[PDB]
């Protein structure tokens, strides 16, 4: 067939490399790809603890239900976020952690902007960004105890203004809750899953699974024409 | 470092079946299609069987198809042929020999070291030069023939150039000429014209002595013509 | 007292750069080229294409041979392409997935990519043991590698996002050369052809020409309103190209230390990630991210033909050494080869 | 078998002119969608649209062959000779059978959405939708095209309302897309409950998503079984007895029915998808 | 004493930039005029090479 034998055993070694390649991509498209993309320290690392683990970039590797996850912990970056937010466009879902005890805190670099205020202006950077308009966000609300005692001791006016609510936990904790999801632009195309989590919490895994299956569902109808 | 360490030979009386097992360490087995090449006690090269990476592709000499089985187990690192219906025309000594195919490859670059067996339509090489003097330090020039050109569409010709010391197994020199192995000194140099080849040493040395072998790759069954033996004076 | 001396100081010497630089500008390179006849449309074909990739192609970089090049995608692999064949000849895993940068080395014994993982990994093709290995994990950078470029087998220049380029002993596996003075990440370099001077694009819209046994910035050319991205010398090696956000390449020629003219066009409204030069350095091939790359004249602003057939963002592109292919890697997991 | 042809009167002028209507306008919704869905060049990608585009070609080829047998054979009371008549009505039933077939398909491809989320772009790629796609074109074809190759209607009486097709096959066939509609009235069953599982398990840590699913699949199922049951429903029982009543002539009237169910296939199964509708607007 | 060694450098930087001798556009743009003019023959893009010399024939 007009070709040498090494020519012939070429395209044999590059049929293998493919074959080779054609698995790893099965195995790798049935692993789920989660981002995130915590405020400072707000409750980053005790997240990934709690999910526990089964340099500028961080991969966590953990399996729930037999189910494969890839977090990516990509704050350690310190660069221009828009020159390489691209490369995780196609993630399953954004992982979001805002502690609810920022509400309080003033951000130490500036002394002025609000933690929590910053935590927002994060979440609607991200959450409005071109490359993240079909990728679902699963928004954390960690430091549950501790806000429970500022806010039974401290008022939430600090942070938000234009609060008429009570100073009980629960509905200050909703009207942060919407406040988030109200930055939200896309409200079509994408879902925002909200939790909170504190230190003993142990169904975040559980509700992370939820959510990503939510998503994956709502992906495939979508691409089978049924949505 | 890297080793092919070939056993299973030995008496056989004709008409009987023995299997000769190569273990391949120092390398990925996997990635490197695998040969059988024969040698008479006192006669040159014949090559005897192949098998691909992945077992692909297994081609047989005319003088073993059928007769002979070769297969590999990667999780091993083995590579085994088992042999049936031996008659005399099979005592040899038979090599196992390691070949990888893309482009600036180096096939045919490490042989085994030898299993000792006794038994109780292609392309034709041919090296004219049975026996040639010479004393160190000078330049010789070693002819092969081929009764079909291998000079393919692509560019690429294929013809191989092995050494074979006293007692040692045979070392490649020169794949598709004009390029040298990698390790083999500058000495050594060939070119040819699609038909006549020749293979140039610079100056000679004592290790250079023994016996030159030419071989094609252009088409199944691989063909090794007749050596060229060096002697010093 | 001083702070404000300083900044004055500099200030002035600036506006003396900027009249320096005028009173060279007799005459336009557009105006030269008047008399000069167009190269005319130049309908270039996909000759081939290359497929396997399952994800988004960030760079690739031909071989001196002009047959291999190398491709680097976020799936975590390195396939070296046979271009004459359309075959795979290595497949190399890689233990961090996301990349942004890949360089054949000149000898082709060596191939480097990087990432986020802010490390330049230099992987050996042509070994015993028939495998591709990680001769060498550069350390050091704080940020993300952007573009990495072969001096030869044992230094590597690699640029990223710590807005800073360094020198590198592959060898030694030490930086050996630092090179600051960028403001914002640096995003792309280029190589001389006699591997003496190369000049880095970075997100300052400025590109700065950088001498290797010095460490020195020569000379830094700004003209550009937006981060750039590309960055390619001349042939020559006198002049090189930018390609920023702005949708906008600019030639900038060394000896003059300014801006010769402006590749735009009103109709296209993004922006470029890959600029690379013909042979002869009269076409200009720049890969926007409108899925579609644009062959522009470099002696005169007119636009020779478009390069269409890209379902996603071009991200990579550059001319084999003897000219003869042009390979456009985009995000869609494809290279094209044309002629 | 002019028998057969027992409908008559004033109203063939409006009988024909309904089956020219329903049936031009139908191929023309098919194609459009056939050319819609081929020349996006994503959609080819895609092993659920590709389907889609097997049901919108057995849709189209059904609609043209039977209003075009239809209109010869029934209005024009054009008598077609005994070894072209069978091989006739052996394409229309291959071409309505290979629509169901379609229909179950895209089905079962809904409940792999569900049943496996992660795995559901691995588990039916590109490679294997065909290859599921080619062994129902060619079974729903020999099970259509059977009469063709060795049945003549030699055992027992032929079917009243169907000419030259025995009795026998007709219960044979019936069976087969009985077990056929049986499929996919029961994958959408596991699809409306694993929907359903699913919703009530991420509410717990706190509907939407089973209203959706309930309003396209009950739309998809009443369309379906408001198309195809009158016309089951009178073969099964046409076995039974002669039949010989106005009943015939009832049943040419609505095997229309199946014109208007080809007629909707394409607003509710493409024209429903985001895609489409992007694609058609671009 | 944090940045006012840092405008330092950037001044050195700015005064070694400035010293540097330029040829004027003229001279500069014929460079590159005449090396695509020298070179011109040798471009496969520029100028279409035929099938029998084309390696991508197919
Ligand atoms: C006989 C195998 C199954 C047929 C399924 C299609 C359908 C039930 C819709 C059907 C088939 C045939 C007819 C007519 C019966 C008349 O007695 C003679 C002319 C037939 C149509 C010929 C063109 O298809 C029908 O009305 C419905």
């Amino acid at each position: 067939c007009t070709l040498s034998a090494e020519d012939k055993a070429a395209v044999e070694r590059s049929k293998m490399i493919d074959r080779n390649l054609r698995e790893d991509g099965e195995k790798a498209a049935r692993e789920v790809k989660l981002l995130l993309l915590g405020a400072g320290e707000s409750g980053k690392s005790t997240i990934v603890k709690q999910m526990k683990i089964i340099t500028g970039i961080v991969e966590t590797h953990f399996t729930f239900k037999d189910l494969h996850f890839k977090m990516f912990d990509v704050g350690g970056q310190r660069s221009e976020r828009k020159k390489w937010i691209h490369c995780f466009e196609g993630v399953t879902a954004i992982i979001f952690c805002v502690a609810l005890s920022d509400y309080d805190l003033v951000l130490a670099e500036d002394e002025e902007m609000n933690r929590m205020h910053e935590s927002m202006k994060l979440f609607d950077s991200i959450c409005n960004n071109k490359w993240f308009t079909d990728t679902s966000i699963i928004l954390f609300l960690n430091k549950k105890d501790l806000f429970e005692e500022k806010i039974k001791k401290s008022p939430l006016t600090i942070c938000y203004p234009e609060y008429a609510g009570s100073n009980t936990y629960e509905e200050a904790a909703a009207y942060i809750q919407c406040q988030f999801e109200d930055l939200n632009k896309r409200k079509d195309t994408k879902e925002i899953y909200t939790h909170f989590t504190c230190a003993t919490d142990t169904k975040n895994v559980q509700f992370v699974f939820d959510a990503v299956t939510d998503v994956i569902i709502k992906n495939n109808l979508k691409d089978c024409g049924l949505f | 470092d890297v080793q092919l360490v070939e056993s299973g030979g030995g008496l056989v009386q004709p008409g009987g079946s023995r299997k000769l097992s190569c273990s391949a360490s120092g390398f990925a087995f996997s990635s490197f299609g695998m040969h059988w090449v024969r040698q008479a006690p006192e006669k040159g090269l014949e090559w005897v069987a192949y098998i691909s990476s992945g077992s692909g592709t297994i081609y047989y000499a005319d003088t073993v198809k059928g007769r002979f089985t070769i297969s590999r187990d990667d999780p091993k690192n083995t590579l085994f042929l088992q042999m049936t219906s031996l008659r005399s025309e099979d005592t040899a000594m038979y090599y196992c020999v390691r070949s990888i195919y893309y482009y600036g490859s180096s096939p045919f670059d490490f042989w085994g070291q030898g299993t000792t067996l006794t038994v109780s339509s292609d392309i034709v090489m041919t090296q004219a030069t049975s026996s040639v003097p010479v004393t160190p330090g000078e330049s010789v020039s070693i002819s092969c023939r081929s009764s079909k050109s291998l000079l393919h569409s692509n560019g690429n010709t294929y013809l191989y150039w092995f050494l074979q010391r006293p007692g040692q197994s045979p070392q490649l020199l020169i794949y598709r000429m004009s390029n040298l192995a990698s390790g083999v000194p500058d000495r050594f140099s060939g070119s040819g014209s699609g038909t006549a080849f020749t293979l140039t040493i610079s100056r000679l040395e004592a290790e250079d002595v023994g016996v030159y072998y030419c071989m094609q790759h252009l088409e199944y069954p691989l063909t090794f013509g007749a050596g060229t033996k060096l002697e010093l004076k | 007292s001083e702070l404000d001396q300083l900044r004055q100081e500099a200030e002035q010497l600036k506006n003396q750069i900027r009249d320096a630089r005028k009173a060279c500008a007799d005459a336009t390179l557009s105006q030269i080229t008047n008399n000069i006849d167009p190269v005319g449309r130049i309908q270039m074909r996909t000759r081939r294409t290359l497929r396997g990739h399952l994800a988004k192609i960030y760079a690739m970089h031909w071989g001196t041979d002009s047959r291999l090049l190398v491709s680097a995608s976020q799936d975590g692999k390195l396939i070296i392409w046979d271009s004459y064949t359309t075959n795979k000849v290595h497949a190399i895993p890689l233990r961090s997935s996301w990349v942004m940068t890949c360089a054949y080395a000149p000898s082709g014994n060596y191939v480097a990519c990087g990432g986020l993982d802010n490390i330049c990994s230099i992987y050996n093709l042509k070994t015993r043991e028939g495998n591709v290995r990680v001769s060498r994990e550069l350390a050091g950078h704080t940020g993300y590698l952007s573009c990495c470029r072969f001096l030869d087998d044992n230094q590597i220049v690699t640029s990223s996002g710590d807005t800073t380029c360094a020198l590198w002993d592959i060898e030694t596996g030490q930086q050996t050369t630092t090179f600051t003075g960028h403001t914002g990440d640096v995003m792309s370099l280029s190589l001389a052809p006699d591997t003496r001077l190369f000049v880095s694009g970075a997100c300052d819209a400025s590109a700065k020409l950088w001498d290797v046994r010095e460490g020195m910035c020569r000379q830094t050319f700004t003209g550009h309103e937006s981060d750039i991205n590309a960055i390619c010398f001349f042939p020559n090696g006198n002049a090189f190209a930018t390609g920023s956000d702005d949708a906008t390449c600019r030639l900038f020629d060394l000896r003059a230390d300014q801006e010769l003219m402006t590749y735009s066009h009103d109709n296209i409204i993004c922006g470029i990630t890959s600029v690379s030069f013909s042979k002869s350095g009269r076409l200009l091939l720049a890969g926007y991210d409108d899925f579609n790359c644009n062959v522009w004249d470099a002696l005169k602003a007119d636009r020779a033909g478009v390069l269409a057939g890209h379902d996603n963002r071009v991200s990579c592109l550059g001319v084999t050494d003897d000219g003869m292919a042009v390979a456009t890697g985009s995000w869609d997991s494809f290279l094209k080869i044309w002629n | 078998m002019k028998d057969y042809m027992i409908l008559s009167g004033p109203q063939k002028t409006a009988v024909a002119v309904l089956c020219t209507l329903l049936g031009l306008l139908s191929a023309l919704e098919n194609v459009a969608v056939l050319y819609l869905i081929l020349s996006s060049h994503q959609l080819r990608r895609k092993p659920s649209y590709l389907f889609i585009g097997s049901l919108a070609g057995a849709d189209f080829l059904a609609s043209v062959v039977f209003a075009c047998s239809f209109v010869n054979f029934h209005v024009f009371h054009g008598v077609d000779s005994k070894a072209v008549f069978l091989l006739k009505i052996g394409s229309v039933t291959m071409t309505f059978t290979a629509s169901v077939g379609s229909l179950l398909l895209t089905a079962i491809d809904r409940y792999l959405c569900l049943r496996y989320p992660p795995s559901y772009k691995a588990l039916l790629t590109r490679g294997r939708a065909l290859v599921t796609l080619g062994i129902m074109w060619v079974l729903s074809a020999l099970v259509s095209y059977l009469p063709l190759m060795g049945w003549t209607c030699c055992p027992r009486p032929c079917s009243e309302l169907f000419p030259l097709i025995p009795n026998d096959y007709l219960l044979s066939w019936l069976l087969f897309i009985a077990f056929l509609f049986s499929g996919i009235i029961y994958t959408y069953g596991h699809v409306l409950w694993k929907a359903h599982q699913h919703v009530a398990s991420l509410s717990g840590h706190q509907m939407r998503l089973d209203v959706r699913l309930a309003k396209t699949l009950g739309l998809v199922l009443a369309v379906l079984l408001i198309c195809w049951f009158p016309v089951l429903a009178l073969m099964a029982h046409s076995l039974a007895t002669t039949l010989s009543d106005q009943v015939k002539k009832a049943f040419a009237f609505c095997s229309m029915l199946c014109l208007i169910n080809s007629m909707v296939n394409p607003v509710i199964y493409a024209l429903r998808s985001g895609e489409i509708r992007s694609s058609a607007h671009h | 004493t944090a940045s006012i060694a840092q405008a330092r450098k950037l001044v050195e930087q700015l005064k070694m930039e400035a010293n540097i001798d330029r040829i004027k556009v003229s001279k500069a743009a014929a460079d590159l005029m005449a090396y695509c003019e020298a070179h011109a023959k040798e471009d496969p893009l520029l100028t279409p090479v035929p099938a029998s010399e084309n390696p991508f024939r197919e």
